[PDB]
């Protein structure tokens, strides 16, 4: 679930 | 052969796959310098260069049809367990089998097993990814093929953690599907099912490959000293 880095990379 | 769908799907990857790999290495020169000496002298500069490799991947991904259709969820299980295959798949194309290295464009930007031993991998791991590498080669895959195959490893719904399994299959079909057709109307038969099973047989290779990675990177990320010298996206997506 903690993945803002990878997340915002898929925006 | 192939329909307007799966030319469809080859032009998406084509694109996807140009718009993420800058074949004149300019921003290696932004990365911690390379040093050929202290322990894991080269940790630095390779931790450099996966963080900025697994930019790309998920920039491919992102392109690949359905994939953004899926659960935010099933996408990051799915980037964090193929990230470090895709990366070798990826490495292939500046791999040469003159010398068993990665050329970019420059003598320090040239990588040998030497420099993968510096930052912290045993040959359990480089014996095999060296062999990876050469039967890669030497099957002289297409741009095309080279694009389905790191999207099929991307889309693949055997791996662990995935709740719409169904779905990833959905997506990974229509590619197995384009990829045979593509190599159909480039070989008869039998050259095109021999080629298709070693395209297969590398698929199983790097999943080999990434179970020994993921030991050596739990051993060598369990150290506060080596993990200081990874980067915080590297610590992201291959942890826990
Ligand atoms: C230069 C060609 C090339 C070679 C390699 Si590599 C086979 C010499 C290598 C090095 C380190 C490493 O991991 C080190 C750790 O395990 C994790 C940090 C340490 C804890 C691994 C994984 C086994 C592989 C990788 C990428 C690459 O090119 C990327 C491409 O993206 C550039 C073009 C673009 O995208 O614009």
């Amino acid at each position: 679930k903690n993945h803002p880095m990878l997340m915002n990379l898929l925006k | 052969k192939l329909s307007e769908e799966q030319q469809h799907i080859i032009a998406i990857l084509l694109d996807a796959h140009h718009k993420t790999y800058d074949p004149t290495y300019a921003d290696f020169r932004d990365f911690r310098p390379p040093v050929r000496m202290s322990p894991l002298s080269m940790l630095p500069h390779l931790a450099d260069l996966v963080s900025y490799s697994i930019q790309k991947v998920i920039g491919f991904a992102k392109m690949i049809p359905g994939f953004r259709d899926l659960t935010s969820d099933d996408q990051i299980v799915l980037l964090k367990s193929s990230a470090i295959e895709v990366i070798m798949l990826r490495s292939n194309q500046s791999f040469t089998m003159d010398d068993m290295s990665w050329d970019c464009g420059s003598q320090d930007y040239k990588y040998d097993v030497t420099d993968v031993s510096k930052a912290g991998h045993t040959l359990e791991l480089i014996e095999p990814l060296i062999k990876f590498q050469v039967g890669l080669k030497k099957l002289n895959l297409h741009e095309e093929e080279h694009v389905l195959l790191m999207a099929i490893c991307i889309v693949s719904p055997d791996r662990p953690g995935v709740q719409d399994a169904k779905l990833v299959e959905a997506i990974q079909d229509r590619l197995s599907n384009t990829l045979q057709t593509y190599i159909r109307c480039r070989h008869p038969p039998p050259g095109s099912h021999q080629l298709y099973a070693k395209m297969i047989q590398k698929l199983a290779d790097l999943r080999s490959l990434n179970e020994e990675h993921s030991k050596q990177y739990r051993s060598l990320s369990f150290q506060p000293e080596n993990s200081m010298k990874l980067t915080p996206l590297v610590l992201e997506v291959f942890g826990n």
